[PDB]
């Protein structure tokens, strides 16, 4: 239930399973 | 490397690091069969799924290289093991790791009816005050003793059998009905069984279901059945959520022909107090199904769960499965 | 035809059938010493009491014909046992009428506080939906499993010993800390001893308070002893309520070093969430001291009551009196 | 905690202990 | 009317009067295959044996008309089950009549180990005469404390589980081993499990043999694994005769490796003390093969046994049997 | 250096460390009063004894320093507890120290009873030989069934609590007669009471005694009170000797009134089979007044014993004491 | 009947001038009366009288028991009633009381002040065959404190 | 084990199973 | 219960308690 304030939503970490949601 | 995909989950962090040098592990968050992505469908060879989702014959026909489903838990209603089996397709469960967890709550449960305890809080908040002796009286009517009381179990399994055992400590009077089981058993625990579910209902002053839900047992407690309980009695419910007819426990209820119902699993979930046929029904308690969890219990199932995929991919099926429930089934 | 007065209550069903052939029976319905009517304090013979009136030298003083008190149930704090014994004045009281109800009503707050469920009632109630598996994992989160947990009991009187042989069938691990009891008691019942208070909160996980209030145990629980527990334990208190600080209690609450609380009793009574230094404090369970109530309790212990009264009147004190605190100190 | 609905608040009834509340 | 005959007995007071108009009663009281009268070897259609008899695949080819077994008690052992399906022949035995008898008994059996109670006895009547404490001292050498101990069962089983259940209420440590047990009954039951024999056998004080005889485990105690036990451990068998080496038993007593033993079954019956490889070997305890009797249990399971026979006549076999033991092998 | 005297022993191989460097230790090894060195009668500070001596008055009024006596067990009934405190003598014991050992062996002599071991064990090596099942039937003819019995115990001390606890897990149903007990007692512990000795011969199928030898209840079970016992019980004595009339027992089991009778203790000792009222009685247990002694019980016991010693010398009579039974007589 | 329907007793507080309107003084003014099916009468010597009690009793719902120590075996079969062995097993077990048997000389102040503390909490006391059977001191005393709750 | 006293050993009674030992 | 061989009887080991038997 963590806030995302990831304002800057880049992609610079690949660190963990494979997202395949529709 | 071959594709496994939890169905009805988002978090990995304990199957990762065993399933990472032999497979592909990938999730779906999905919460109905139509939500499914395509390339599951085509390229999964194992899956990992919770008691959320229902998979039926056609649903199971559209997959293409299934191989083994893995329930995590020990329920698999959800899936129809016959149909399975015919397409080659086998099934696994862990079938103890929440054993004690559900046996405490369920006794948990039995002393909230008997010494009116979540009731009493929950007045408090609301801002009712007591002082006198005779209002203290008149706020916990209803309270009555344990001892000498009689209790009756469904099914005398692995979870009946450890509510048994506590349940004596209180000075309670035990009996079970188990067609299924074979004679001699209730010699070695020194207990009391019935022949007849008739006969159960009429000598018994709590009843507590511990069976499951096979295609023979649907709305066990059904309107006809509701009728033959003493004039008030207390019921509990653990199991499942399809034993039990909602619609004919309300009319009972405020007739005050049942005094009080303790429930953790409901026929339509979430629940919701103002959505039902329990909108409105007096000495209703209600948990969010959540009788099997435990800091210890939640890592030992996913663990276990994690480890027999492993092996069916680096072995055969089913000779190297160890709980597989579609043996006879499988082809 | 003497006169016999209940200080504070209104109901005398149960006590006129069997006083009416030898004494007159009268009620004041008092919350105070100050709203006793003049004609008690003059033509008094004996007096029936409950435990929300206090009296002290100054009040037994102004009685002229007093000969007897007795208090009904087990309880006798709140009357001055020594000085009572000089003025001439004999105090009886019901000793076990209710060991197994409060034995019950205990274990019933252990079980929520472990397995979390009135919290989970509650929730529901305030419109909380949970759907996901992922949810479920949130809003339970802190439940434990019981066995191999440590339980501590201070004080192993009646209702100490019931707790302890109900607390070993769900695999608890018992300790006790009692300094007024002989050698080998604890050989009998299988326990396990300590000497000092410390070493119990050093090695406890749970503490449960069952001792009386005398004169050298009060504020028991103080704030140099909450230090000494473990990191995030729990703490029940069903006795007395002076024997816990709650000034030092609410501080422990907030900060983290006790996970959670049940209370039945209060220093100060009737008890309102919305008053006192445990107005905002989390994770707290609280009963409106109930923990003795049953049917069958309620009548049993008001029956002996009003035969003690019979025997006094009727015979020689105190030869004829069964249960007598006072006996030394009477003259 | 029954309502007292006794409009006529008569006195024809001497049935109990003594009442000597203040 | 069909003929019934009872291979080795004389009395038949109990099934005579149930089948006395479906069948005509007979007996035989032989002691071997070769004492069977000729017209039963023609003429008969049921037969009732103890476990005093064995009969193999030569011996049952004899018979022309037999259709069905039925064993008096619940080991089947001595009956060749494979060779009597294919023709087609029906088994089945009482299952539970003596569960809670032969509990008592072991328990009684590990007592006089524990302390030493019968070999006082003994030595009283052979005239040995104890007046100071000293002398009291040496004749009593050898007795322990319970409390503490470690407990060994080999077989949960209806009597592994009922003397489980007693001898925690005396402080001991159980465990148990058992491969064709399914996972999480020990968790209904709070026991510990392993997972090999050597294991158990490292870790125990006091062994307990509760296993059936199959073809897999005979002379289970063999000399290898004898070797193994702990120093000074005990061994309790009420089973089967032919689980235990007498032979190597022996030795093992002699030199003092095991502290001493308690049999109730043997491999040569009747047992004499003046024969056999146990001829001379201290710290031995035997009785006469009967740990099932008692007069109620004797009732049951002849009355139990009579009714089986009068369904197999008067319906169709395997449909109308309830204990059949051979129903896959029945062609 | 005082001297310090063991009355009735030889070997003080554990009290002798502990008490070097303090006093000087001796030993009599005496057989009576008249045995006693007129050193000791002089110059002895303290004592120590056994069960097997008896000291009146007439015998303490020899003493001419004698200050402090230690009974090495549970028991004082032979020391005149009221003489030695106008003497100024004080009298200590050790309260606790073999409870659970006498517990177990109680628990023994009831089941041989039951289920008769020890004397199938006895015929055995007289040479009897047991074929046939009708032959089986007829050496342990008596033998019952457990569950649904009464178990009736005289006496609820240390060693009366532990025997009741383990008795439940059998199936008995415990009574107990207790006159010096409080209210509320048999509430903790789930027990029923009654409230003359008459009630309790009435409804009884074993009767265990667990009191202690006063000078109220001197031969309590005379040959009135053994006509008031039902037809065909038991009767267990583990505690003192005189407490039952054995020329009155001896009747009774000859009749065949009393099915059987286990004894530990007797009035005369030491017992021999071929001497006293009991010379020619069927059905009868005899063990050498061993139901005490254990390999930790016996070390624990004679160190307790020695520091109560050290602490009278170095310290103040009786402030430092803390097992002292003579208190209120003392001077 | 007397003693469980009160019947003497009602009518003699009209007599004294006692008004009852109200359906709460009349379950005062009546406090004590109880149900007759399911208690248990106990009778001490089954001679001519005692016979005819027993038959009597059965059908208002009593359940009978007997104490008679100079009878032969079987008397009880031919009745249908149940007999005990000793005057303490009766006392313990019975609700109402009551003396059939004759003045010897070995039965002289049988209810004593020994005996009278073994009956129940609450118990009755019928006596219409002799006036030495009874201790009238011990018994005074235990109506006052309330261990009986009435005698006839 | 009742001794079997019976000198006049007829058969004027049967009375029970048939007896078919060797 | 050890047989007591100690023919040479002798006095030269004072190890334990006074005996002070009679
Ligand atoms: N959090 C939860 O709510 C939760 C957690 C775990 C298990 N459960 C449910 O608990 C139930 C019991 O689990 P278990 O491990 O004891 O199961 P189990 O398979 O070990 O035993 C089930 C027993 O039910 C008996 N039974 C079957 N049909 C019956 C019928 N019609 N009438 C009576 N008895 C019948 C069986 O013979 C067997 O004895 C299952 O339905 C399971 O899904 C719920
Ligand atoms: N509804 C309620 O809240 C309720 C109902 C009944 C009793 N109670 C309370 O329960 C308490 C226990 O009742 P009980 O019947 O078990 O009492 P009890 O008198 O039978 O036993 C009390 C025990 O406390 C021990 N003790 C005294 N001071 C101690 C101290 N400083 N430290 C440790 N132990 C100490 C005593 O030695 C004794 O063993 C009483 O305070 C009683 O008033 C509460
Ligand atoms: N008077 C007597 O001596 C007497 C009386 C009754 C029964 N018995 C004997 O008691 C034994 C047990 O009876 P029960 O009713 O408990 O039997 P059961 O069939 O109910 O249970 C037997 C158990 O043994 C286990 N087992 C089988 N082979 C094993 C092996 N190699 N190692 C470990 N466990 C193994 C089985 O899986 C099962 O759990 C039988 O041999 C029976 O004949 C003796
Ligand atoms: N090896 C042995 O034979 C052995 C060993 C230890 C103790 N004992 C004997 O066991 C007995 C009990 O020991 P304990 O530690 O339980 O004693 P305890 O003093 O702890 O308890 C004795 C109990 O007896 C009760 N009692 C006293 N007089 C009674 C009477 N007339 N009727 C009924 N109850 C009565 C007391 O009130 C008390 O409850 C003692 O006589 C002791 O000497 C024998
Ligand atoms: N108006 C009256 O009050 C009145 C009228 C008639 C008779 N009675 C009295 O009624 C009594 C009974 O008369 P009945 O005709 O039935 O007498 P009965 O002689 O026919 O029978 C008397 C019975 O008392 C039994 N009995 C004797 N001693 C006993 C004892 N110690 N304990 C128990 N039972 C004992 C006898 O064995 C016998 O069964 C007599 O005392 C008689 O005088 C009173």
């Amino acid at each position: 239930e963590a806030l995302d304030l990831s304002m800057k939503s880049v992609p610079w970490l690949k660190a963990g399973a494979l997202d395949l949601s529709v | 490397r071959p594709l496994v995909a939890l169905l009805d989950g988002r978090d990995c962090t304990v199957e990762m690091p065993i399933l990472k040098d032999v497979a592909t592990v990938a999730f779906c968050d999905a919460q109905s069969t139509q939500e499914i992505h395509e390339k599951v469908l085509n390229e999964a060879v194992g899956a990992l799924m919770y008691h959320t989702i229902t998979l039926t014959r056609e649903d199971l026909e559209k997959f293409k290289a299934l191989r083994i489903i893995v329930r995590i838990g020990s329920g698999f209603d959800n899936i129809d093991i016959k149909s399975a089996g015919d397409l080659g397709i086998a099934v696994c469960n862990v079938p103890a790791a929440s054993v004690e967890e559900t046996a405490d709550s369920t006794l948990c449960h039995i002393l909230n009816l008997y010494r009116r305890a979540t009731w009493l809080h929950q007045a408090l908040r609301e801002g009712t005050r007591v002082q006198s002796v005779e209002q203290i009286r008149e706020v916990a009517s209803g309270a009555a003793r344990i001892r000498g009381e009689t209790l009756g179990i469904i099914g005398l399994g692995r979870v009946g059998q450890a509510v048994a055992l506590r349940a004596k400590a209180f000075g309670f009077n035990v009996l079970f009905y188990d067609p299924y089981l074979s004679d001699g058993v209730e010699r070695a625990l020194g207990l009391q069984r019935v022949s007849t579910l008739q006969d159960l209902l009429f000598h018994s002053d709590c009843v507590t279901l511990h069976c499951g839900l096979n295609e023979h047992n649907h709305h066990l407690i059904n309107d006809f059945t509701v009728k033959q309980m003493r004039q008030g009695a207390f019921l509990v419910n653990t199991a499942r959520g399809g034993l039990v007819d909602e619609k004919a426990l309300a009319q009972a209820l405020k007739e005050g022909r049942i005094r009080g119902a303790a429930l953790d699993v409901h026929e339509s979930e979430p629940f919701s107090f103002s959505q039902g046929p329990l909108k409105d029904a007096p000495n209703l308690i209600c948990t969010p199904h959540a009788a099997w969890y435990s800091e210890q219990a939640s890592i030992e199932m996913r663990e276990e769960a994690a480890r027999e995929i492993r092996r069916a991919i680096t072995g055969r099926i089913p000779d190297s499965l160890k709980n597989c429930v579609n043996k006879d089934h499988l082809t």
